[PDB]
RNA sequence: CUGGUAGUUAUGGCGAGAAGGUCACACCCGUUCCCAUACCGAACACGGUAGUUAAGCUUCUCUGCGCCAAUGGUAGUUGGGGGCUUCCCCCUGCGAGAGUAGGUCGCUGCCGGG
RNA sequence: CUGGGGCGGUCGCCUCCUAAAGAGUAACGGAGGCGCCCAAAGGUUCCCUCAGAAUGGAUGGAAAUCAUUCGCAGAGUGUAAAGGCACAAGGGAGCUUGACUGCGAGACUGACAAGUCGAGCAGGGACGAAAGUCGGGCUUAGUGAUCCGGUGGUUCCGCAUGG
RNA sequence: GUCAUGGAGGUAGAGCACUGUUUGGACUAGGGGCCCUUCUCGGGUUACCGAAUUCAGAUAAACUCCGAAUGCCAUGUACUU
């Protein structure tokens, strides 16, 4: 289990830190999160 | 009843070979054999070992 | 073996619904009761504990249906109308514990089609 | 092997029955619902009961075994 | 007499204010030994009192012990200063409050009952009265 | 449909006339037949279960539901979840079909039988037919199967007393 | 009178017994359609009304269990005093829990049909 | 720190008893936990009810999986304990990422540093027919300041001026 | 400060509804002594043990179906200060 940062795919910035178990979730996590820069929801992916 | 989950329920006639009785009762496993009884409503056929009528405990 | 009392278990589900939903003078509860035969609607204030508008499948007005769903649409149409006449607009739908699906849905869809804002 | 204890968490009533409160006033700090959110009262994430509007606090019986706190303007 | 197990190995000494809340009227027997003042009764004292009673009755009649030593007590050895945590469990006591019937006997004549009970009373650290149902 | 018809034609009055029921509603009927397999060995190998389900399906003409263990038991080497045994609930026409094939074709394929074992009523009104082996049922073909497992057949009645139940199972034809 | 829906710390619950039904309400009959089952039209959903009050429901009866509950007394105790003190006693005010006399097989709305 | 000091033990955080029916309250007093975990064990919609026992039944044993009955909870609630929870806060399933961004009347706690709760507003969403709920998890542990360094961003500054 | 009114809170006491500790009796499934073909499987035996079950009776800082006095928070158009 580790700290993770999600990067906005459009915005570019990474203003979402999360955590995951990297044994159970070895792939890069993708969540739809609001991007404040774009002021809309965007796909965010683990770095 | 869900579809594409269970096998066929298709009707079928059981007949004991010895006593030579016949009755309708739906089941799996066709075998593909014609029947005499109610041939209009054609069903498969199943040859069977002694039934209730035949078995000696019963009769 | 014991037969389950369908209304007992229904009334249990209705409690779960009435946990979040309660009529107020500004915005009352459109409660539905469904039988094997016919359906019934009441627009209620839980604060006062008084039924305002109400409508059944066996009132002298509208006594001609094809299916129980069509019958239940006539009730929505009538309870909406009778409510508008009384001068009440915004209700909240109380499923009564019934799955929001066949009849009870058709009662709501219909009531909602007329002047009732939910 | 003993000698440990956590900091006391100052639970319990923070406003009196019959006292006027402003919106957001914490009424009761508690673990779980010793007392339930009544009318114009909210339950916070840690079970803290707070007034949602200004008014007078009233601790009331719910039914036999339970208790609620309400805020009446 | 020792509890088979206890939730807690160490326990407050407690107090002995008031009349015993229960066991003040003789219940199972004809004659009873009643505590007149409060005291801790140790399991060693209950046994000494039991054997004194029972021996005089010569395995005749019945003897009910109505007190049980539920409460542990601890001690520190000699040559040990104060502090460093509570002492090890040493023994078992029954806090007996005034009015508590401690022993009951039946199935012997008054004279023998009254004698067995005085013999028991002389093993107990508490002023006693003999009472009959 | 061969047996249900019979149950509605000349069991109901016959059985109502025997006990003197006030209404025909009081007459005992069969609610559900429930077959249970009980594949415990499955804790070792899962493929053993797949067969035990597929074979049980053919017997009932209705895919079963793989029952999963409730509490962890070291003795049987068992832990929460993990599939052990398959259930299947027969109701309505497709049930009577089974009951018929159980009393007409299936049971006289065992080595012998005493009959409706008086000892095998729960005391409420329901009968549990303990089935030794699965080659008793003609839709199985033992020349196409590996292991026998066995089976458990539960017959649930509306009956109140074993006496009332016994009569119903008897007049339905069960030995 | 009955169906719906509320309030009220079970005096309202549980259990036992009895009666009732085309007006409802039920069970009940069926799976073509919407929709269902980790299998099952059991349930949910839909369409029916041959059969039945057996059950639920409704009404009535009962104190067996529960629940409610005085008065009196007692324990405890604020304050004020005394002792011989593991503790105990007196004055004043408050005053349980248990037990008991007793109570209860509910009460109070709004809407629809009769 | 310490019933002299040393030796031993302890040092922060959570729960309970001590604690004298608000809150708080000491001891090298009595008991236990923590330095995480979970992509669902979060959100929402819908549906549900547990432990155990009795009786009957193939492998099958005291105990596996069926079935009926009785069962206010004798279960469960990731994890100690306490307080809660059966309109469930417990158990299934469908869709999801609110385990959101900007905040925040007002309160609690408190020497300070910190800590806690928060309706509601705006943006843009998830689930839901709607009502609505959602700023992680039944609640309360799971953490560590400043300084200094690293990385990403940036309508800021740039020592004459442009860099 | 007192009076009146409302409220939160589980101590004293009490109780045994739960959890732990516990006595006696009745009941009763097992197990252990004692012979029998016997595989002591089951009888005929039993106060050698023993888990539930009830009847009566105790007990608790970390038990509670209950529950004070006080103290505490507040309100008052009350009386004093
Ligand atoms: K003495
Ligand atoms: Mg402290
Ligand atoms: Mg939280
Ligand atoms: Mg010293
Ligand atoms: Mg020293
Ligand atoms: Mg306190
Ligand atoms: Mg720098
Ligand atoms: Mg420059
Ligand atoms: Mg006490
Ligand atoms: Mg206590």
């Amino acid at each position: 289990r580790v700290n993770i940062t999600l990067e906005c795919t459009e915005c570019g910035d990474r203003n979402y830190i999360t955590t995951k178990n990297k044994r159970e979730n070895p792939e890069r996590i993708e969540l739809k999160k609001y991007c404040p820069r774009l002021r809309r929801v965007t796909l965010h992916r683990e770095t | 009843m869900k579809t594409g989950i269970h096998p066929e329920y298709r009707p079928v006639v059981f007949v004991d070979t010895s006593t030579d009785f016949k009755f309708l009762s739906g089941s799996t496993k066709s075998s593909s054999e014609t029947i005499k009884w109610e041939d209009g409503n054609e069903y498969p056929l199943l040859r069977v070992e002694i039934s209730s009528d035949s078995h000696p405990f019963y009769t | 073996i014991t037969k389950i009392d369908k209304n007992k278990v229904r009334k249990k589900r209705h409690a779960r619904v009435r946990s979040k939903i309660s009529g107020t003078e500004s915005r009352p509860r459109l409660n539905v009761f469904r039988s094997n035969k016919n359906i019934y609607a009441q627009i209620i204030d839980d604060v006062n504990g008084v039924t305002l508008a109400s409508a059944s499948n066996l009132d002298k007005d509208f006594g001609s249906a094809e299916s129980k769903v069509d019958a239940a649409s006539k009730v929505g149409e009538l309870v909406a109308k009778r409510a508008s006449e009384k001068g009440i607009t915004s209700v909240t739908f109380d499923r009564g514990g019934y799955l929001y699906h066949g009849r009870v849905k058709a009662l709501a869809e219909a009531a909602r089609e007329n002047g009732l804002e939910f | 092997s003993n000698g440990r204890d956590s900091e006391s968490k100052r639970l319990g009533a923070k406003r009196a029955d019959g006292q006027f409160v402003t919106g957001g006033s914490i009424l009761y700090r508690q673990r779980g619902t010793k007392i339930y959110p009544g009318t114009n009262v909210g339950r916070g994430g840690d079970d803290t009961l707070f007034a949602k509007t200004d008014g007078v606090v009233r601790f009331e019986r719910m039914g036999r075994d339970k208790k609620k706190v309400s805020v009446y303007p | 007499l020792v509890p088979k197990r206890v939730k807690y190995r160490r326990e407050f000494r407690g107090n002995m204010r008031g009349r015993a809340k229960g066991g003040t009227e003789v219940a199972f027997g004809e004659y009873g030994l009643q505590a007149v003042e409060a005291s801790w009764i140790t399991n060693r004292q209950i046994e000494a009192a039991r054997i004194a009673m029972t021996r005089y009755m010569k395995r005749g009649g019945k003897v009910w012990i109505k007190i049980f030593p539920h409460k542990s007590y601890t001690s520190k050895p000699i040559g040990v200063r104060m502090g460093k945590g509570k002492g090890a469990p040493e023994g078992w006591v029954s806090p007996v409050k005034r009015g508590k019937i401690m022993f009951e006997i039946a199935g012997v004549p008054e004279d023998v009952a009254r004698e067995a009970l005085r013999l028991a009373a002389h093993k107990l650290p508490v002023k006693t009265k003999i009472v009959k149902r | 449909n061969r047996l249900k018809d019979q149950y509605l034609k000349e069991i109901v009055p016959a059985l109502m006339s025997k006990f003197n029921y006030d209404s025909v509603m009081e007459v005992p009927k069969i609610d559900k037949i429930v077959i249970n397999t009980g594949v415990g060995d499955a804790t070792a190998n899962a493929k053993v279960l797949d067969s035990a389900v597929e074979e049980l399906a053919l017997i009932t003409g209705q895919k079963p539901v793989i029952t999963k263990a409730k509490n962890s038991i070291a003795g049987f080497r068992l832990r929460e979840g993990m599939p052990i045994g398959a259930k299947v609930t027969l109701r309505g026409e497709r049930m009577y079909d089974f009951l018929d094939k159980l009393v007409t074709v299936s049971l006289p394929r065992v080595r012998d039988f005493r009959g409706v074992s008086k000892k095998a009523f729960d005391g409420r009104g329901n009968y549990t037919l303990g089935v030794r082996e699965q080659l008793i049922f003609p839709e199985i073909d033992y020349d196409q199967v590996s292991k026998v497992r066995g089976m458990d057949v539960v017959i649930v009645t509306t009956a109140k007393s074993d006496e009332e139940s016994h009569e119903l199972l008897t007049q339905l034809g069960m030995p």
